[PDB]
């Protein structure tokens, strides 16, 4: 039955994909269907958009349902709609398969009585989601988005899986309208509750590593830089071309060095035009991190308007300007004296610690540490007596 | 035999929705726990079951000792699948349940249904091998996991607590082709055990 269609796939299929194909056929007669579940996913990982993947699982996916566990049946779909270029058989597959799914777990679920179907239903949506942001329909994909969400927090608890795909959808909806600030923090949600396993690809990874990274230095306010370079996404690409100055301007921000970020640049804007068109922030990117950071390593909380005009390469004038623009993206919130030529800062806005900061701030508590030993010293000694 | 308090383990896996058993391998070790549930009471009415399960990343405890078959089923409804037996925890989580009994008298035994091939040291379960036989406790060992091929680990954990003692560790593999697990498991010996003093 099953018997010929495998092997009518396996002649037409390439000699590298073989041996594996082989499996598939022992395993359903002697029906010792886990390592059923582990030759599929083997099968899957070197042959993702070849055709004979889709027209195999058709195959399987008519026969069991529940007879092979449900997480592992639905993420095989989901990765071959990612790789099927025709978007339209994408949509039309998805809600028939959906629809099955619905009407077999009012019987399945009680029969098994300890296998439950509805997590299935999620792992679906989320595809049906990505499928109209890939046709361009905004709207469609919206009100799927808001629904997915709220079924997520009703759980109790999550799979990583479910919550995989929820940031997936997320993350291509918000890169087309081309928003920078809003992709970052989504990426790095899916990042950190990513699988193990390997049905994400060297490209994908390497794809978001260039996407974060443009997110990072043409943003206002992300001084996650050193996150990047302590996360393995951009710490290990650095390997390509393209990924060594890349890498460097990020490394140039958070040391403050002008003359390198600018050198860099200059050669590489031409080339890429999505740092060519924000260029108006991308310069003024790292003088903003300069003038957060001076504060941050002074003990005090207050700098002349000659400190910063060094140390940024800036006139009287423009020291001003960025002051006032820095404020008003809430860096820093305090005051602006002209006529004693201070800025007074108040409050600065918390970031990630590295070791040196460590130190920084440890240093300042062995002071105040001090501070209170004394004076409880000399407390001790007045009213020695009355202690009652 | 009869006056015995057994903690029926029964394996949850991810290799319990095979085939080699129908419909699955979980459903088939369901009709199993009524079977030796009954067979025990029959032969004397003071005899109680309590269930474990392996399902979690640690084997728990979902009933105590009780001597309702109606208990013991609302239990396997509400464990998963989705864990993995491992035999250390599961038999010192079964040892704990056994120090508290109807009465007393009664003695220790643990049946273990295996789906998993094992992948605990063999080692490790030599060690509590040794701390079973002191109290009294003996684990039969129904294996139907390591006909997926594996080497027999547990010819060493049933010798080791196999002594004089009156309960007895039993081994009993089951036969791979399609042939229903409960039917197999109730035909051999569950009350036509004997003592081994």
């Amino acid at each position: 039955e099953i018997d010929t269609i495998l092997s009518t796939l396996r002649m037409e299929a390439d000699p590298s994909l073989h041996p594996l194909f082989e499996q598939f056929e022992k395993f359903y007669e002697e029906k010792l269907w886990f390592q059923l579940s582990e030759s599929l996913t083997k099968f899957f990982d070197d042959a993702k958009s070849t055709p004979l993947r889709l027209r195999l699982y058709d195959n399987f996916v008519s026969k069991f349902y529940d007879k092979i566990n449900q997480l592992s049946v639905v993420k095989y779909l989901l990765a071959s709609l990612k790789d099927s270029k025709d978007f339209d058989e994408s949509l039309k597959y998805l809600d028939d398969l959906k629809a099955q799914f619905q009407e077999l777990d009012s019987k399945k679920q009680r029969n098994n009585g300890s296998k439950d179907h509805g997590d299935g239903i999620l792992l679906i949506d989320s595809e049906i989601a990505r499928t109209y942001l890939l046709k361009n329909d905004l709207v469609k994909a919206r009100d799927l988005l808001d629904d997915l969400e709220k079924t997520l927090d009703k759980k109790d608890s999550i799979p990583l899986r479910i919550t995989n795909s929820f940031y997936s959808t997320n993350s291509q909806y918000f890169k087309f309208k081309n928003d920078f600030n809003s992709f970052y923090y989504t990426s790095l949600l899916y990042l950190s509750t990513l699988e193990p396993s390997t049905s994400i690809t060297l490209a994908e990874r390497q794809q978001l590593a260039y996407d974060l990274s443009i997110s990072a230095l043409l943003g206002d306010k992300i001084y996650n830089f050193g996150e990047l370079l302590h996360h393995p996404i951009m710490e290990t690409i650095v390997n390509d071309s393209n990924y060594d100055w890349l890498f460097q301007l990020l490394n140039a921000l958070t040391v403050g060095d002008f003359d390198k970020f600018d050198s860099l640049i200059k050669v590489q804007i031409s080339k890429i035009p999505i740092l060519a068109q924000h260029e108006s922030f991308l310069r003024q990117k790292i003088c903003l991190m300069t003038l957060i950071e001076t504060v941050f390593v002074k003990n005090i909380r207050m700098l002349s308007f000659e400190d910063i005009s060094k140390a940024t390469h800036l006139p009287k004038d423009n020291v001003e300007h960025l002051v006032m623009r820095a404020i008003s993206l809430g860096l820093l919130k305090g005051s602006i004296d002209q006529v004693n030529e201070l800025v007074t800062i108040s409050w600065v806005q918390p970031r990630i610690i590295s070791g040196d900061q460590i130190t920084k701030m440890k240093d300042r508590l062995v002071e105040w540490n001090d501070q209170v030993e004394k004076l409880g010293k000399k407390m001790e000694a007045r009213g020695q007596s009355i202690w009652v | 035999m009869v006056l015995e308090a057994t903690v029926l383990v029964i394996d949850n896996s991810e290799y319990s929705r095979n085939g080699d058993f129908p419909r699955t391998r979980f459903e088939a070790q369901i009709d199993s726990v009524e079977f030796i549930f009954q067979a025990k009471r029959n032969s004397n009415p003071e005899n109680t079951v309590g269930l474990i399960s392996g399902a979690g990343a640690n084997p728990r405890v979902l009933s105590t000792f009780t001597a309702e078959f109606g208990k013991i089923l609302a239990g396997l409804h509400d464990t998963q699948i989705e864990g993995k037996l491992h035999m250390a925890t599961a038999l010192q989580i079964a040892q704990l349940t056994l120090k508290h009994r109807q009465n007393k008298v009664q003695h220790q035994r643990i049946v273990a249904f295996v789906c998993s091939p094992i992948s605990d040291s063999r080692d490790e379960l030599i060690r509590l091998a040794k701390t079973l036989k002191k109290n009294n406790v003996a684990v039969d060992i129904i294996n139907f996991g390591e006909i997926e091929q594996n080497t027999e680990l547990l010819d060493e954990f049933i010798a080791a607590v196999n002594n004089p003692q009156e309960e007895t560790s039993h081994l009993l593999t089951v036969t791979p082709g399609p042939r229903l697990l409960y039917e197999n498991i109730a035909s051999s010996p569950i009350i036509l055990e004997e003592g081994s003093s």
